[PDB]
């Protein structure tokens, strides 16, 4: 089922955790790669504790960015300055899902 | 209509021998407050000590003869003549009213008008009655000079509830009255001049017209010009081409204006040919109105009428051989109307030059000929560009004359006269304060391709609160149109942002477009921006700029861990390219301050660093001390103003300034670090391998000791070559520093002792030094107390000998005649001396070079 | 079907693409977590043109490593010194195919 709302944030309180800006807990399931400039991660909603959390150097070095953020036009701006397009984000059995891909670069 | 000029009337009348003048804009209702205290006190209504009250009108007195004052009043009550002695025998039971000045001792006495006028404005006769006077702002500078010890009152018209008011009840529909009052204000410049009711009652009329025959009335409100233009065109019998009734109004409007009168008689329509039977058209139309008081009166309907009457005057086509009339008119010409001096002189033509700037469209010409079958004078696109001057200043233009420009601009309507005057701006500096500067500032700026640098500005109200929906909606249109100059000039290479109540909508349409490709931005600057994501929103945009070099951040903020993570990151990346970061007015918690300085080992391309206004706690200090102390660092500039500085922490950055290999420049300014510190500084300079150049200590409250431990140091071979000091006095030392200056090992180049509370005695020892060291080249004294014999001996001791010395700085009074002997006389043998005689300048030298 | 051999040593050429001793070109396809100590990653032989070798530096920080070692036991070495496990490798129709974990210390 299509979903008309998206989040405007993602900051990343654990690796693998990240939170919107409604404090809801969103965890990334599996990374598709099809070539070297096509990739497309997968993020998931559930409910989880929270620990405490992990700062940028315990972070460590990672595929994924620390934070995105929505832009007009309907685009996510990472924090490397690359742009994440939108695949689509739907409802199933109460499960809210999302599909985000990296567009090349300008 | 009735029970609103009463209602303004009622607190009005609140705020009043007794001297009280009114004055406001014209229209505003000051007739009707002063007929409405003469009614209360016809009525009873006021107070029973005012007994009697007397009516005075310049628009009438101008013309009667010589007479006496008792006859003068009693013209128009002849049976109170013989009540006027009794009536004067009680003269603090009077009132007098004198109504329209600018329009302009016995009460037995025969004398002249005006001698009567002055006199009873200068209390000479009844001085003990109360007085009231209604003027122009324009012609209260002879009340200045007339009256004694007045009081001064001002008058404002209707509000905006005032007006919804008058169109619900002109328009009587609910919904065509709301209509019509919303879109009069989406139009701020036509809706200022709706105070005056006449305004309002044109607006009506028109809108109703419009309405009535069902056309489309968004035109018609667009720009002032368009609206009066309907109006005038809907007020005359359709078919007459009544051509010459039209040249005929626009002259006798012009004249109006030149001249400065609001009234004109039966004698003055005369005398420029006016026949009776056009006053018909004229009257019936309502563009004139006849007084109903005393007969034999007219005026126009308004001000704002009686000038755009004036510009359809000069844009109409002259006649040959008009110079042959009768008469030596008061017209004057384009250039004259455009002037500034003619400005100041009288205020009244601003309006007229943006009349006339709206009638250099073609439509409204096309249109007007069509309808009256006048000739439209072709030159003006021309005559309008030869004052192109006032433009080409070849010096950024103020706020307010690019408001002006814009302005005029915008009500041209035409982009081929846009391109041609804004083809050459530079810089510019905006103010926005409301929705219509933000369109015109669009409609214009759009042709810019030289421009350079760009401060913005954007004041409280453009953008509504936190949570109307439709009101913000139109102004997030505009400021997206309004944003598409960062993104398509490929020259801006500096903007700058300050003091602005913007909200979130309104960054993120903003970031948006600087974060683009065809942005090539070289420097940026934040200042007091609300709300407080704004900055966390712009160091996010900010990352990656290939051709950034320069960022600032200032305001009031708390590290929240998302701006921890963006600031670290902005650093951390690979595509960096700054070169210069400054902070202010941040908080946080030492653990944050540790990773950050652990990122900056990371950086391989920053090179200044400021912390002003920021909290270190000494821990943070610490901490960065501690890790500047590793061998592969790379910072260079580095500065500490105003960090919560003491003692403790010196030791470590002696340590630091001993082991570095990298670090060429200080400052810690507005720190009062102490005697001991400069102790652990100078224990730090004394090592061999010391790579230091600068250093700046301005106001950090050291004493005498401070000063003999700096001389210590100095007296040995070292690399400074740069000292500043300021606010931190050294006089009784003084002679320690004179004395390390006579050291062959010195090798200072500059000294700054800017306010350092030196006494004329002193001046012996800088003397000897100066004439001694061969290698300092300025020296910079200010607020000291050796002005006059300290100028004096210092001349004097320095006629002596020529030394290096380039540039000297002091306080100096070039009234005495000795002090400029001496002063010609070292200047003459010195030559290559430069002397600043006039350092009384109270801004100090700032630690931006440093 | 499954198959006995397996490389020796993995060395990175370019971005996501990897060399082995024989030198075929092993690349990865997909990854899957679990959560921070169970992570997969699948691997795939394909033959491709090798451009320069894409130094380390210009490869940027990555989840994946420089280098990946073999070892007895199902023990494989990578280069930040942490531990991985084979799964399966097996030829299916043609296309060599192998799945890496990562194991918890």
């Amino acid at each position: 089922e299509a979903v008309t709302d998206h989040p405007d944030r993602l900051w990343a309180w654990e690796k693998f955790v990240y939170l919107d800006e409604k404090q809801h807990a969103w965890l990334p399931l599996t990374i598709e790669i099809k070539d070297r400039l096509q990739l497309r991660v997968l993020l998931r909603r559930e409910d989880v504790v929270l620990g405490r959390p992990m700062t940028p150097t315990q972070i460590g070095p990672s595929l994924l960015p620390i934070m995105w953020q929505l832009y007009p036009d309907g685009r996510y701006r990472s924090s490397d300055s690359s742009f994440w397009r939108l695949v689509y984000h739907i409802k199933i059995d109460g499960v809210e899902d999302m599909l985000l891909e990296l567009l090349p670069d300008d | 209509i009735d029970n609103f000029h009463d209602d303004v009337t009622l607190r009005n009348q609140r705020f009043i021998p007794y001297t009280v003048v009114l004055h406001g804009p014209a229209g505003v209702g000051k007739t009707t407050l002063a007929k409405k205290c003469m009614l209360d006190w016809t009525d009873c209504n006021l107070s029973p000590t005012l007994r009697y009250a007397f009516y005075l009108s310049c628009k009438e007195l101008s013309r009667m003869g010589p007479c006496s004052f008792a006859e003068l009043i009693s013209k128009d009550w002849p049976e109170l003549q013989d009540d006027i002695p009794s009536i004067l025998a009680q003269a603090q039971r009077i009132l007098f009213v004198v109504d329209g000045l600018d329009e302009l001792g016995d009460w037995e006495k025969k004398k002249p008008v005006p001698v009567l006028l002055g006199s009873l404005l200068k209390r000479k006769m009844l001085p003990r009655a109360a007085l009231l006077v209604t003027t122009r702002p324009r012609a209260l500078r002879d009340l200045q000079l007339l009256a004694q010890q007045p009081i001064y009152v001002r008058v404002e018209g209707f509000l905006e509830e005032d007006r919804r008011a008058y169109f619900l009840r002109h328009f009587g529909d609910e919904d065509q009255a709301m209509r019509a009052f919303e879109l009069m204000r989406s139009n701020a410049a036509l809706f200022q001049l709706g105070s005056a009711p006449a305004v309002c009652w044109i607006v009506c009329t028109t809108l109703k017209l419009q309405m009535e025959k069902g056309e489309d009335p968004v035109p018609t409100c667009l720009t002032r010009t368009g609206l009066f233009l309907r109006f005038l065109c809907s007020r005359f019998p359709q078919g007459a081409q009544l051509r010459g009734a039209l040249r005929t109004l626009s002259l006798l409007a012009a004249q109006g204006l030149w001249a400065q009168m609001s009234v004109f008689h039966r004698e003055d329509l005369e005398r420029l040919g006016v026949q009776e039977s056009d006053l018909r058209l004229f009257l019936d139309g309502d563009i004139l109105r006849q007084d109903r008081v005393s007969k034999g009166c007219y005026s126009f309907i308004h001000l704002s009428f009686q000038q755009f009457l004036t510009a359809l005057f000069y844009a109409l086509e002259k006649e040959e051989g008009e110079d042959r009339d009768g008469h030596a008119w008061d017209i004057g010409d384009v250039q004259k109307l455009l002037s500034g001096e003619e400005r100041l002189k009288n205020p009244d033509l601003i309006q007229v030059g943006h009349f006339l700037f709206g009638l250099a469209n073609e439509k409204r010409a096309k249109e007007l000929e069509a309808t009256f079958g006048c000739r439209m004078s072709p030159d003006i696109k021309q005559e309008l560009l030869q004052c192109k001057a006032h433009l080409h200043a070849n010096k950024p233009l103020s706020v307010t004359d690019l408001k002006e420009v814009l302005g005029c601009l915008y009500e041209s309507q035409e982009e081929e006269l846009a391109k041609v005057v804004v083809a050459p701006f530079k810089e510019i500096s905006i103010h926005l304060t409301n929705t219509s500067e933000v369109m015109h500032c669009s409609f214009s700026l759009k042709h810019c391709q030289d421009l350079q640098k760009l401060s913005l500005q954007v004041a409280k109200g453009v953008f509504l609160e936190n949570y109307w929906a439709r009101q913000d909606l139109r102004s997030l249109r505009l400021w997206t149109d309004f944003c598409s100059l960062f993104s398509s000039n490929s020259n801006l290479k500096f903007l700058e942002v300050k003091q602005s109540f913007l909200s979130d909508s309104s960054v993120r349409i903003l970031c948006d477009h600087v974060t683009r490709s065809t942005c090539h931005l070289q420097k940026v600057e934040i200042k007091n921006v609300t709300p407080d994501t704004a900055y966390r929103d712009f160091c996010l945009a900010f990352i990656g700029k290939k051709t950034l070099t320069h960022l600032t951040l200032a305001g009031h903020i708390e590290w929240e861990r998302t701006m921890m993570l963006m600031l670290c990151d902005l650093l951390r990346n690979h595509k960096c390219n700054l070169q210069y970061l400054r902070l202010g007015g941040h908080c946080a918690t030492p653990e944050q301050w540790a990773e950050f300085f652990y990122v900056l080992k990371a950086n391989q391309s920053l090179k200044h660093l400021r912390l002003s206004a920021n909290v270190l706690l000494d821990e943070g200090a610490m901490l960065l001390y501690k890790t500047m102390t590793r061998p592969k660092h790379f910072l260079q500039m580095l500065s500490l103003e105003n960090c919560r500085l003491t003692e403790a922490s010196c030791k470590d950055l002696a340590a630091v300034l001993v082991v570095s290999k990298k670090l060429t420049h200080l400052c810690l300014a507005k720190n009062p670090i102490g005697d001991t510190g400069v102790k652990f500084l100078c224990e730090g300079l004394s090592y061999p391998d010391c790579k230091l150049q600068t250093l700046v200590l301005q106001q950090c409250s050291i004493t005498k000791l401070g000063c003999r431990y700096l001389s210590e140091a100095l007296q040995e071979a070292c690399s400074l070559t740069n000292l500043d000091l300021s606010i931190n006095q050294i006089a009784r030392g003084l002679w320690i520093l004179c004395q390390a200056l006579e050291n062959p090992n010195c090798n200072l180049k500059h000294l700054r002792l800017w306010s350092c509370s030196l006494m004329p005695f002193y001046c012996q020892h800088l003397g000897s030094a100066l004439l001694s060291n061969q290698k300092l080249e300025t020296l910079d004294l200010g607020q000291n107390h050796l002005w006059k014999s300290g100028i004096i001996k210092l001349f004097g001791v320095l006629r002596q000998r020529t030394g290096s010395l380039k540039i000297l700085r002091l306080k100096t009074y070039e009234t005495n005649l000795e002090i400029k002997k001496l002063l010609e006389e070292v200047k003459e043998k010195n030559p290559k001396l430069t002397i600043d005689c006039n350092a009384s300048g109270a801004t100090a030298p700032p630690c931006c070079d440093f």
